[PDB]
């Protein structure tokens, strides 16, 4: 009946905790120097133990973590500390004069822009020709004549990436330190937020390969059993909603351009690397997507979205109605190049009750991602020609609200944020401390003597 | 100390367009949506569509969708509505409106024009 | 027969106290200015941080060794009313360290005081002759 | 009746004694290059190095779990020739260690060699049937 | 008779367990961004974990806070066929450490599963009543 | 006093003087000189402690 | 201190003192040059003459 | 001009170089060998420890 405390080392209990996780990746060797893995990550260990908590039930909440803050605030940071040591071109803000590079066509994008450019010596001055394209050029009068300036030197500064990192994202496993650990929702059917029934620990999360996207979510993490309508809201038409698929659409997007490297030297050390000629035919960069599969798909999407907005409803999609530049357009990096891609043939359908799909594309190469204002990186031309084949995943949509009296619902695409996409592959990871100190009462106490 | 200064009055033909000002001041343009509401004389208040200073990107309502175009200028700080064809119902005092510093979410309109 | 780490999370505090020895044992194991080598550095730091935190904790309590320890401190009716049969076959050490949340800083006070705090002292005087 | 973090400073060693688990608590505990960083990190390391220094010689000493240990060392006169009175009851730790840290040096070196470099050989052979 | 930090390294295993206090001791003890600060600052928890990496495993060996520590774990003779006087009259530890280094992990896994994991569990139940 | 930005390079941007919109005065404190000399002469029979 | 009965391999060639050492002086280099005045502008033509 | 930047050496620092020690961190050692016959490689009789060189 006597009652005495005692001490109990290693008792099951865990509290909500936000902590600095690290990097884990597999042994991949190898040109290197890519931005993420960098010079030296943690190795993975051989073989990784998921270990499953039978009858537990722990809160979730994808859009409160704080694994995503910090994982944006990696990718950032990973981006400055390779771009530091890179080739500045500050004095590449000549006032060009271009001319079409179009080959003598009569009624293009991509402008063909001589100027003067310093040399080795300093007293020596040279004129130099390179290709560029007119999304990263704006005329000088606009009065007009044929002279122009890159599209950064009035607001950033321009910093040439070295040509050695490659910018292709490989799996990163984000990591707990000890005395930390890490929850997963294994539940098939987990929706944004709330309880999860099946919830394992682990000690890092799986391969995470930061794809930098927009509206369309490349090379991601399929969803098991049914597609899922993720949303910090569905009655708020601000949120965005992300969309995970369970099965893969296939997407094959080119640069039939062959391109070649025109390295001029503007300085001791310094080398500029322009765009020459390009050997071949001009063809514009586009993407095919199944006609078959992305309407089957868009289909399966539909009959999860009436199960939030009516049985039985209008629902149709359309293109981006608003923004500019890389919010309007599938943005994302291929082989080093940056598309800009048209996806006004995808989201154009309404629904009640082998022919694929080509998207025009443009490509930048003075870049401005990640909101920031005042650094701007300089893509150097990525020579030959380039083909990548993508798994479009996840989408990033949109509503557009208004006075409509429930009657029709239209989806839009975009990409406000970037901190979207490491949410559709963080949002079944939960960070969480070990307290392993646990008193009790028992009938033992300990010995006078 | 938001502050919110649009532009002078207007008179337009109807078809024709007019474009909307609004200055910002007093905090960081580029962290918080614009919204932008109209009120016709004697009637009550609606909300036409907000804009992400970041992007730009938009969400124009159902009812002025492809009439109305949301553009915002980052050097300025000032955000802009434009709407085309004008009918004879458009006249009304259009406010451009922002969210609360706090609660971390929109739709609770503390600044006005 | 045994689940893993934090297994018995879940189960009844009788049933999890039998495998402490589980978690016992998953809770320690040109330039490098990366900043996944700062990370590297800050986590190691931390882990040993938190670490050497309990084991400060079972040494000032002369619980250093052993992984279940009795004490001289009485339970005070106060901090749960609970019979034995209803603590440790029906409830979990989650919602059994929630319930006590609000007195464990008590606890561990008189924790070090009441006992390892005047045994050492009558220790002392036992073996003084 | 505990008054602090150094609360016995000031008192006898004898009442001091009987608070060695309030210092024992208060003992251990995009780009983060920033000043303040460099030294909260530089001060938790030379925290845990500060706090294992003396749990070294605790393991060393034979008196790893417990915070009042004796020992098989005698006490030689040339180190102070105070009574147990004049020491316990009239002097404070702070003016004792000003008086033996003279010789702190070579009562460590005996702590370790006389007892457990000799103990746990003796532990071996009297264990060993 | 003290020989310094390794003084025993030639001697034979017997004349060099006799000295394990000196080793023990020797183990432990505008921009700070310099090259020999980061180095500095990497060295010291690279020196505090090793330390606690042996401590660890003298924890679920039972052995935390002594320096000769007796175990239930039988010697196999496929490990070494040598006698006590062989291994300890006639082998030091650098070529003792060699010999053995094939079975040093198989050890190490018995050393903790024979004993601490089996003894708590009986330390328990004989405690129980 | 106004702020006059001129642009001096890309992104560089310098702050310059602009025009100063009305009068023309030089900047000033002030300080009550009853409190000052109180103040003051707080001071001065310290100093005579270490000064006869 | 000196180890009696201690018989050592050593290897001059594959010591890692060596490796560290030439990395140590090397970046000293640089950071003993990093504040102070880099001549980039003395790329000017010259135009010389015999003494 | 034509291959890498140029830097001024600063006209405070020197250029003498000065005896450097180099020693090993806590749980490591640095072992000196003191035969006189030695060569490049191969055991070394006569072995003893420092902590710096
Ligand atoms: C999404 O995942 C796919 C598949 O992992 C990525 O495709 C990868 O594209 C790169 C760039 O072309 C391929 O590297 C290439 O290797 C060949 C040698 O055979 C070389 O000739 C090329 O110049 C290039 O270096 C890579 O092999 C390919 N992946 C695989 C597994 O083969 C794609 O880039 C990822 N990202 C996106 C946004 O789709
Ligand atoms: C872009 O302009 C450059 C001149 O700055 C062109 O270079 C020369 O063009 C002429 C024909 O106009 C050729 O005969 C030369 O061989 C070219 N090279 C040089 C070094 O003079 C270049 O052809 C222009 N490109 C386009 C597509 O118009
Ligand atoms: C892109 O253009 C390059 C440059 O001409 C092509 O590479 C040439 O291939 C031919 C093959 O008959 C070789 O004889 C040349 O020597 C290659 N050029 C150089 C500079 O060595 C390349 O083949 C083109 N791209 C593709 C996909 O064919
Ligand atoms: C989204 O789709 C609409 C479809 O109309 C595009 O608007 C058309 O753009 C072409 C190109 O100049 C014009 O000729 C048409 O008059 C436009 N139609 C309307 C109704 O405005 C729009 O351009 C697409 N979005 C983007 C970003 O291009
Ligand atoms: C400096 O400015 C302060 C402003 O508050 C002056 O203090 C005020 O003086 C007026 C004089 O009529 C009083 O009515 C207020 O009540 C005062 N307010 C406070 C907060 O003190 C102050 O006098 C000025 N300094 C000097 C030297 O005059
Ligand atoms: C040259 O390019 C401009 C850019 O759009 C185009 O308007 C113009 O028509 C082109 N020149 C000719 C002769 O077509
Ligand atoms: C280069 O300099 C010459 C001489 O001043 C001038 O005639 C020419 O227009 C310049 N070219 C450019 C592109 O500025
Ligand atoms: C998930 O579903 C539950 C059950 O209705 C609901 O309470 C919760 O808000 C949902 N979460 C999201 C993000 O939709
Ligand atoms: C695409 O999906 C298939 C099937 O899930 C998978 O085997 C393949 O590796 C994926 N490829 C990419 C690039 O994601
Ligand atoms: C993409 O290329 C692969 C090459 O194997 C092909 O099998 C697939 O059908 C292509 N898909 C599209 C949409 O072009
Ligand atoms: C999509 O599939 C439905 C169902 O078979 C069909 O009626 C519709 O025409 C298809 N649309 C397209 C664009 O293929
Ligand atoms: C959108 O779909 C309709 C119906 O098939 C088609 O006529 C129209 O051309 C499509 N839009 C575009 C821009 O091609
Ligand atoms: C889960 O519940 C089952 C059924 O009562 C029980 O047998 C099992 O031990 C429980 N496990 C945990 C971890 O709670
Ligand atoms: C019992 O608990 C109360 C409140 O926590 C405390 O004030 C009191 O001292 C305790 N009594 C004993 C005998 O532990
Ligand atoms: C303990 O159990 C008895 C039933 O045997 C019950 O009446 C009593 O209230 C319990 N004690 C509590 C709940 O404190
Ligand atoms: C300080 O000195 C006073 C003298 O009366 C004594 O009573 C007290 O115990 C001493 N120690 C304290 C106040 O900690
Ligand atoms: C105390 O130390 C002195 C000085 O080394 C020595 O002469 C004396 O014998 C020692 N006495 C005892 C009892 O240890
Ligand atoms: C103890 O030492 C003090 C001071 O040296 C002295 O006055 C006293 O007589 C000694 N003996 C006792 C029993 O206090
Ligand atoms: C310790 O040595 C110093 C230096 O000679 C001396 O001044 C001091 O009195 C000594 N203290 C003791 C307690 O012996
Ligand atoms: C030694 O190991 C072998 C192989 O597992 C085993 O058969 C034998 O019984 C062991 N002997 C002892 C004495 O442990
Ligand atoms: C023991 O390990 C050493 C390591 O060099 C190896 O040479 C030897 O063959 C091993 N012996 C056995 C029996 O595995
Ligand atoms: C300075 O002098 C110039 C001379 O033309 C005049 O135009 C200007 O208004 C004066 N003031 C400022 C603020 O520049
Ligand atoms: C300072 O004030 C005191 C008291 O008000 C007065 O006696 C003295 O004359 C004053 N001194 C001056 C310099 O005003
Ligand atoms: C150095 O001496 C060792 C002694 O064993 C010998 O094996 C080795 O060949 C010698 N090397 C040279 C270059 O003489």
């Amino acid at each position: 009946e006597n009652l005495w405390v005692t001490v109990y080392y290693g008792v099951p209990v865990w509290k909500d905790a936000e902590t600095t996780l690290f990097c884990a990746s597999d042994a991949k060797a190898y040109k290197k120097h890519n931005v993420w893995a960098t010079h030296a990550c943690v190795p993975t260990d051989p073989n990784p133990q998921e270990i499953h908590l039978e009858n537990v039930t722990e809160e979730f909440n994808m859009w409160k973590n704080n694994m995503v803050e910090q994982m944006h605030t990696d990718i950032i940071s990973l981006w400055d500390q390779s771009l530091k040591p890179c080739v500045k071109l500050t004095p590449l803000c000549v006032t060009l004069q271009c001319t079409n590079v179009t080959n003598n066509i009569t009624d293009g994008e991509l402008k063909n822009c001589s100027f003067n450019m310093t040399t080795e010596l300093r007293d020596k001055r040279q004129k130099v020709h390179a290709l560029f394209y007119k999304l990263d050029i704006v005329p000088i009068n606009e009065n007009q004549n044929t002279s122009y300036r890159l599209i950064n030197c009035n607001t950033a500064a321009i910093t040439q990436a070295c040509p050695k990192v490659s910018f292709e994202p490989i799996p990163i496993h984000y990591c707990a330190p000890a005395g930390f650990a890490i929850l997963k929702c294994k539940d098939k059917k987990f929706n944004g937020t709330g309880p999860c029934p099946s919830v394992s620990t682990v000690q890092c999360t799986h391969g995470i390969k930061p794809v930098v996207s927009t509206q369309l979510l490349l090379n991601g993490s399929l969803a098991e059993e049914e597609v899922m309508i993720r949303s910090e809201d569905i009655r708020d038409n601000a949120k965005n909603i992300l969309v995970q698929f369970n099965t893969p659409v296939q997407i094959n997007c080119t640069r039939p351009n062959n391109n070649t490297r025109k390295s001029i030297r503007i300085g001791p050390g310094q080398w500029f690397y322009a765009t020459g000629d390009i050997i071949g035919d001009i063809r514009q960069a586009h993407c095919n997507v199944s006609k078959a599969t992305w309407n089957e798909t868009l289909g399966k999407v539909v009959k999860q979205l009436r199960k939030h907005f009516g049985n039985n409803t209008i629902i149709r999609f359309a293109n981006s109605s608003g923004g500019d530049l890389e919010v309007t357009t599938h943005s994302f990096n291929c082989g080093g190049e940056f598309f800009y891609c048209d996806t006004s043939g995808l989201f154009n359908s309404t629904w009640i009750s082998n022919d694929s799909i080509t998207l025009p594309c443009r490509i930048k190469q003075i870049i401005n991602m990640w909101q920031r204002i005042g650094q701007a990186m300089y893509a150097p031309p990525i020579q030959g020609v380039i083909r990548c084949v993508s798994n479009i995943t996840g989408l990033i949509l949109t509503r557009d609200g208004g006075s409509t009296d429930s009657t029709t619902e239209t989806f839009r695409p975009s990409g406000g944020d970037m901190r979207d996409n490491w949410r559709s592959e963080l949002y079944k990871y939960k960070v969480v401390k070990i307290e392993p100190l646990g008193v009790a009462p028992t009938r033992c106490k300990r010995r006078v003597v | 100390q938001v502050q919110l200064v649009q532009s002078g009055a207007e008179v337009k033909k109807p078809g024709a367009s007019v474009k909307v000002s609004c200055k910002a001041s007093g905090y960081t343009f580029t962290g918080y949506y614009m919204h932008w509401v109209r009120q016709a004389p004697g009637q009550g208040l609606e909300w036409m569509g907000w804009i992400n200073p970041n992007s730009g990107g938009t969400n124009y309502a159902q009812k002025f969708q492809g009439r109305v175009t949301m553009t915002r200028d980052t050097s300025i700080s000032t955000a802009y509505m434009e709407l085309s064809r004008l009918r004879s119902d458009d006249t009304a005092v259009y406010y451009c409106a922002r969210r609360m510093r706090s609660q971390d979410r929109e739709w609770d309109f503390q600044h006005w024009g | 027969v045994f689940l893993g780490f934090l297994g018995a999370a879940g189960s009844t505090m009788g049933a999890a106290s039998m495998t402490l020895t589980v978690q016992a044992r998953n809770l320690l194991s040109l330039l490098k200015l990366t900043v996944w080598g700062i990370k590297q550095l800050q986590a190691r730091v931390l882990a040993v941080e938190r670490y050497l935190r309990d084991q400060q904790l079972l040494g000032i309590w002369g619980c250093s060794g052993k992984l279940i320890c009795c004490t001289n401190v009485p339970w005070n009716s106060s901090w749960s009313n609970r019979n034995l049969s209803e603590i440790w076959d029906n409830m979990t050490w989650l919602q059994w360290d929630k319930e006590i949340s609000n007195y464990t800083q008590i606890i561990y006070g008189l924790l070090e005081e009441s006992q390892n705090q005047q045994e050492k002292n009558e220790q002392d005087l036992l073996a003084l002759d």
